DNA sequence: ATCAGAATCCCGGTGCCGAGGCCGCTCAATTGGTCGTAGACAGCTCTAGCACCGCTTAAACGCACGTACGCGCTGTCCCCCGCGTTTTAACCGCCAAGG
DNA sequence: CCTTGGCGGTTAAAACGCGGGGGACAGCGCGTACGTGCGTTTAAGCGGTGCTAGAGCTGTCTACGACCAATTGAGCGGCCTCGGCACCGGGATTCTGAT
């Protein structure tokens, strides 16, 4: 336990494809939306566009919180680690 | 559809954020996170495309959404 | 007389007209100065090229001949002041930089 | 209608710096919005500049100004640089 | 500055109540503030949109999108009203 | 105007600082109204809480502390100003 | 019959809490800032308030940074802070 | 001059962040945070005030330069 | 200490949409003439501030002696990881219910 | 005899099921720097005294900026060429479990 892990680490941190599945997010973004204005559209390039920015910023999470799991001398993220990071970012 | 971020895809973006170890809890806690996300970033977006009389939000709508909150995004201008 | 490019003159590659016009129309003052839109002009053709030069190293390391976003993420992000002007933005694919805890390494 | 991107002075530049490298259209795309996003914030800052001064007109030390604000350490030196350098030899 | 503005909305609100000097001076800072945030998002609204005139349409998306919640439904129906009131 | 428009807050100055704030080449016979209103609304609010600590405390005169105390333990208002620092604000105990 | 350990500190955070005054000595700040301006541009001279500025400033500034190390060494178990913490912090703040 | 920010200074500082105990390391620390911060503000604000052709740093200067790092001042306009 | 097992990086062999290049037209940049208001230069007052100081003292570091905080290890129990079974997350190419 | 419903299925990816491994919580015991009460020498708070310094305002002189008509260079439509690296299958190398 930890060496697939290690060697996912290295694996996505060489790449850049994005790493949620296409459709689905598509569907959670016109939901969303959906709920702000009815009969919405969507250009490709904005889903695109949301979809980038949603994963670069769960990325960039994950490192605080890794770091947050880290200080408190553990190995393991915790919920507690994103409410930590989140709320010294501001987000809450 | 917030279900259909799955636990192997936030696995994933994890493991890009250089995480090895994952609690259980921390699935549900991102999909709340990404959730809060969309809704304040798409929120702004549907109001520019609201503000151009528009049906159809675009990828500068969206650009300039993520731009006013600090959350500068390249390469959609085009 | 035989037309000469404002550009041309100020010994640039970016357009040094369309940064004027871009100057006037965008509401920034009242008047623009002509050395304005120079000035403006080279600054931004100098950043265009500082990202290039150490994007383009990046590609070669790769064993690249064309640049990518992933290349330009390499670039700004290992280097320090790129990064520190660029740090509320975001490339689209271009990951991000290879990084683990050593400590966590067995 | 007509449609306008500075693509082809980033290319020029390229060819410059590396005369056997090329650019993806997604690169290329970045660096465009890289040099819009410059433009706003040297242009912003240099109205609010000229504004606080009590000044119609944005010149070329409005904009070597807001350079310096903007831009850290060596590369606002290097920028001014080229800058001034290209007036200078404008004017004359 | 808007001290005197500021005065009178205090007394609307608390007749018998005084405000400190310091304390103007972060009202005044307050108000040029939101001014500048409003204003400015309404400039790049126009400019978006191909439009040389700042309405109120202008105004109301901005304040849409800097104000949370409660406070923007609030600050559209005083802006509307107010307005609607001019314009009678 | 603003008797008209029935505010406190300077119609006529929000009008002529829009014209010269370099926003836009014109501007609409709404817009100073709409803005001028909503400046007053938000100023009214936080001068609303913060004269409800003022009491609390028994000076009748508002300083900053009160300010602060009135602006962080409002929610929206907190949001809305959560990159400010209030000047002899202090913080929240 | 001396108070226990951790009953001033509180008191002392109770009592700096509930008051606004600048919490640093006027002439030190003023003697640092000034030097400091000196390596950036020469024979500046400063207004009392432009001073004043960047005391309320700074102070505000290592206040909040102090609430967020705070957090950072009580997620570690801790009720000291460190400057491990304060360096988290200011990773995480993008500092 | 760095010193000139005493240990019961910053003690004062920390106490009004809330905090209860205090690491011997932390007031080096914290100096050099309270440098870094000077540093940057000062900077800027003396980038204004070398615009405007003068030679006093005004409290709009500090301002303005607070405003462009998102450390938005209150109450010295 | 060594010895065996799946995953990683480059090489014959090659093509398909991505990248680069002629002809030329309507859009953007330049030239030219006329107001025309704005910038660099030069002079003048005195107020907010710079540098050291008299009187006074609150205060930061060190002394004396001790204790709960931090930490490494022990005893225990407590939560992720891998392959076979498939399915509805989807996507394609044929039946049968009212006109 | 003309319309538009859901099972049926190419691709690939994880909830159950059994065996297996790395890490967290409380105490043992160690190691110790500031709590609380004092003791000393120094720079700041408050108020003086001398002084040299440029920002706002006003007048000169100058000139590119903005606006209104010709003149010209050029970026992509439309084609017309030219090519970069992954798919297919195989060789050579490497951390990790096992002896």
């Amino acid at each position: 336990p930890g060496t697939v892990a290690l060697r996912e680490i290295r694996r996505y941190q060489k790449s850049t494809e994005l790493l949620i599945r296409k459709l689905p997010f598509q569907r959670l973004v016109r939901e969303i939306a959906q709920d702000f204005k009815t009969d919405l559209r969507f250009q490709s390039a904005a889903i695109g566009a949301l979809q980038e920015a949603s994963e670069a910023y769960l990325v960039g999470l994950f490192e605080d919180t890794n770091l947050c799991a880290i200080h408190a001398k553990r190995v393991t993220i915790m919920p507690k680690d994103i409410q930590l990071a989140r709320r010294i970012r501001g987000e809450r | 559809n917030i279900q259909g971020i799955t636990k192997p895809a936030i696995r994933r973006l994890a493991r890009r954020g250089g995480v090895k170890r994952i609690s259980g809890l921390i699935y549900e806690e991102t999909r709340g996170v990404l959730k809060v996300f969309l809704e304040n970033v798409i929120r702004d977006a549907v109001t520019y495309t609201e503000h151009a009389k528009r049906k159809t939000v675009t990828a500068m709508d969206v650009v300039y959404a993520l731009k006013r909150q600090g959350r500068t995004l390249y390469g959609f201008g085009g | 007389a035989k037309a000469k490019t404002r550009s041309s003159r100020a010994g640039l590659q970016f357009p040094v007209g369309r940064v004027h016009r871009l100057l006037r129309k965008g509401n920034y003052s009242e008047r623009v100065g002509a050395g304005a839109p120079v000035y403006l002009a080279a600054v931004l053709e100098y950043l265009t090229a500082e990202i290039l030069e150490l994007a383009g190293n990046a590609a070669r390391d790769n064993k690249k001949t064309r640049i990518i976003p992933r290349h330009l993420q390499l670039a700004i992000r290992n280097d320090e002041e790129l990064n520190k002007l660029l740090g509320r933005v975001t490339i689209a694919q271009g990951g991000v930089l290879p990084n683990i805890q050593a400590v966590l390494l067995p | 209608s007509r449609k306008e991107s500075y693509s082809i002075y980033v290319y020029k530049v390229l060819k410059q710096v590396h005369p056997d490298t090329g650019i993806s259209s997604k690169a290329m795309g970045i660096m465009n919005s890289f040099v819009n996003d410059i433009f706003e914030r040297i242009a912003g800052e240099a109205s609010r500049l000229a504004h606080y001064n009590k000044r119609s007109t944005i010149t070329s030390r409005e904009i070597q100004t807001a350079v310096r604000l903007l831009l850290p350490g060596e590369l606002a030196k290097h920028a001014v640089s080229e800058g001034t350098k290209a007036v200078t030899k404008y004017t004359s």
